């Protein structure tokens, strides 16, 4: 500690940063949401109608070592968005260190 | 605007 | 140098309805509140990071640019308080339900003399959010009020050339008035390309059992440096510089 | 030269709202339909022009540019056709009702032997709509079998990959068939920042009495080189240049 | 006759040219709609509500010498969208010439 | 998107 974490500014609307999630990291955007709880990222294996996957960053389980599946349903409904998936575990890096 | 877990 | 958070789980999302998500610019979302509002009762990453006692003082803060065309967009610090982004020394709010970093809001006051929230209501203070929301009716009076007109399902727009004429709106948390002026809640964007100004006033009623709240977000974080602090259960605004 | 059709009675807007007008390019809109729908009975420009006498032949045209760098983006005649923008001979067919550019679909086949509108249709043929429409589960079906997916309300996407693997669409139009490849019926756009491939048909019912309606709109009329024919009463295609 | 009116192509979305209203004309950018018989153009008299005459060319009849009012309210839905103001007449040049 | 009269 302190760790810094440099967020982009999109017209002021949207404040996000980089993380990474496996070993070795695989990196994203994300927002710091004080809103909410959950962390999650779109998965390589994202159903066809899911067009948000198609033109942003999706994680692999399968280059990373230190995954450890769970397979869990999880549903977030936002008071913009709502989504779907299932859970996993591994080790998440701030900054993608 | 986005806002974010209603 | 980084954390690792080790053995978090998190979601790998694999269906995500609508509009919203294309457009957004970034991959996913990392949650920072309490807890509660937890889904499937999964521990946070920050949880989790008291946890492994990755840091010394469990509080994180937030400095959010608000110029689009600045380096850096604004700074996340984990495990302390980034000195040379704030003037002053922050003031503490306690968080009354601790489940989103909720806070108690005395008055809503704009300049003309409109009061809004008096008696008092709650609020979270969330960085997820751009625009200030609070219940439909009242954002609308506040709108009227300073002359915006409405756009699309509570969200209003003003000729940013109006801006310096607008007033002042001051929200006044735990006995002190936090002032946002005209150029800090209005929000320049391009659909077509300038003079189109948001107001930063988005109205929504957020039902019981939770609601209703008003919503302090990046346009107020944009102005008051914000930090959350777990270790005390506080959040604590000094003016950004 | 230009024209100049003088006592033309035309509306100034005085309100318009949603994100539409505010979004779009364009200052305002002028009809070139038939004053059987004009609002307020308002004698529509080109049957003002057409009564003053400026144009030998009481026809107009449109070549429209399917490459978004390509200047001109398109061209309009007014009072003729233009050989450079069309190949081939004129095909023409009839209006079977003056109120929009009505005339009769055959049936529509998607290549794979999906047929809609097998036992024919009524189609308007209109520039002032970029897609295709059709109605709503009509085009759900239609879509299903290229393999769109959903967006909202009646949009639908492709992975641009897809696109040069696709079945092309046949519309029957006056005996012989105008042949949609994938290229033609996908535009290429840019959501949040990205290569986005949109399905070139979107459902919406139109309601009886003028509905339910097929509208071939720019995405045809950018292949197919469309004459209105205001003399006779009938709309010509030909395969665009 | 013929007068070619050159459009310009917006996206493949929105095509468009120029036309002028007026002695001396305004020049205003209108789609050329074979879906429907009205032209119409924002007026400086617009409502401070009509975000689009914000940033579109707004008709000022008293810099017209042939202007003729007229006054009588119209109303048209498009499928995209509603609109209504007051009908006026004067005279329109394709191009702005 | 843009359809135009109904
Ligand atoms: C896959 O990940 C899952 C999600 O984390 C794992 O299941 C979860 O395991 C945690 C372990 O701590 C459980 O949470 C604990 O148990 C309760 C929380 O649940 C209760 O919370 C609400 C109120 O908040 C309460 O009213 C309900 O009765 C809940 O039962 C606490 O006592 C502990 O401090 C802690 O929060 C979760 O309950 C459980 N979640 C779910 C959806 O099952 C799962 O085991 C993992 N499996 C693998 C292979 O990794
Ligand atoms: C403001 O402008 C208006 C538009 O010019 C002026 O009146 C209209 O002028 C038109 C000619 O351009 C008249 O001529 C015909 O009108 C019929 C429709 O209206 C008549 O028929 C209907 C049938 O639905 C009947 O019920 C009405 O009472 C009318 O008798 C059209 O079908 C023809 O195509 C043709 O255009 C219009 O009648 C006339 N009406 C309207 C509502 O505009 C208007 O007088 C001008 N006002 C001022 C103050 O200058
Ligand atoms: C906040 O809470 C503490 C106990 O946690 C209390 O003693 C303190 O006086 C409170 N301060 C304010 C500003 O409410
Ligand atoms: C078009 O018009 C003529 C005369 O009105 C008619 O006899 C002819 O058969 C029509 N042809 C078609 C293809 O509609």
């Amino acid at each position: 500690g302190p760790i810094p974490e440099v967020l982009k500014n999109y017209m002021d609307a949207q404040y996000y940063g980089e993380i990474g999630i496996g070993t070795p990291p695989q990196c994203f955007t994300v927002v710091f949401d004080t809103g909410s709880s959950n962390l999650w990222v779109p998965s390589i294996h994202c159903k066809l109608l899911d067009i948000a996957c198609w033109i942003h960053h999706k994680y692999n389980s399968d280059k990373s070592s230190t995954y450890v599946k769970n397979g869990t349903s999880f549903d977030i409904h936002y008071g913009s968005g709502s989504l779907s998936g299932y859970l996993s575990q591994d080790t998440v890096s701030v900054p993608c260190q | 605007x986005v806002v974010x877990a209603x | 140098g980084g954390v690792k958070v080790e053995r978090q789980v998190f979601g790998e999302a694999t269906k995500q309805p609508g509009i919203t998500f294309i457009a957004a610019k970034f991959d996913g979302i990392l949650g920072m509140a309490y807890p509660r509002i937890s889904v499937n009762n999964v521990l946070p990453v920050f949880d989790n990071l008291m946890q492994q006692k990755l840091v010394d003082q469990n509080i994180f803060s937030f400095y959010l640019s608000r110029d689009p065309d600045a380096q850096p967009g604004g700074e996340l610090m984990l495990g302390g308080t980034d000195s040379k982004y704030y003037k002053g020394s922050l003031s503490y709010l306690n968080v009354t339900r601790k489940a989103y970093w909720q806070v108690h809001l005395d008055q809503v006051e704009v300049a003309s003399g409109l009061t809004l929230c008096k008696e008092g209501c709650e609020a979270i203070v969330d960085t997820g959010t751009s625009l200030m929301v609070g219940p439909v009716d009242e954002v609308r009076e506040l709108q009227k009020a300073i002359g915006a007109v409405p756009l699309i399902q509570g969200e209003y727009m003003i000729p940013c050339e109006k801006v310096s004429t607008l007033p002042a709106i001051t929200l006044k948390l735990g006995g002190k008035g936090y002032k946002l002026s005209p150029e800090d809640y209005t929000l320049k964007v391009s659909q077509a390309g300038k003079t189109l100004c948001l107001s930063g006033f988005m109205g929504m009623d957020i039902p019981p059992p939770s609601g209703p709240l008003w919503i302090l977000g990046d346009v107020f974080i944009g102005r008051y440096y914000t930090v959350f602090d777990r270790d005390n259960n506080r959040v604590g605004f000094a003016e950004a510089a």
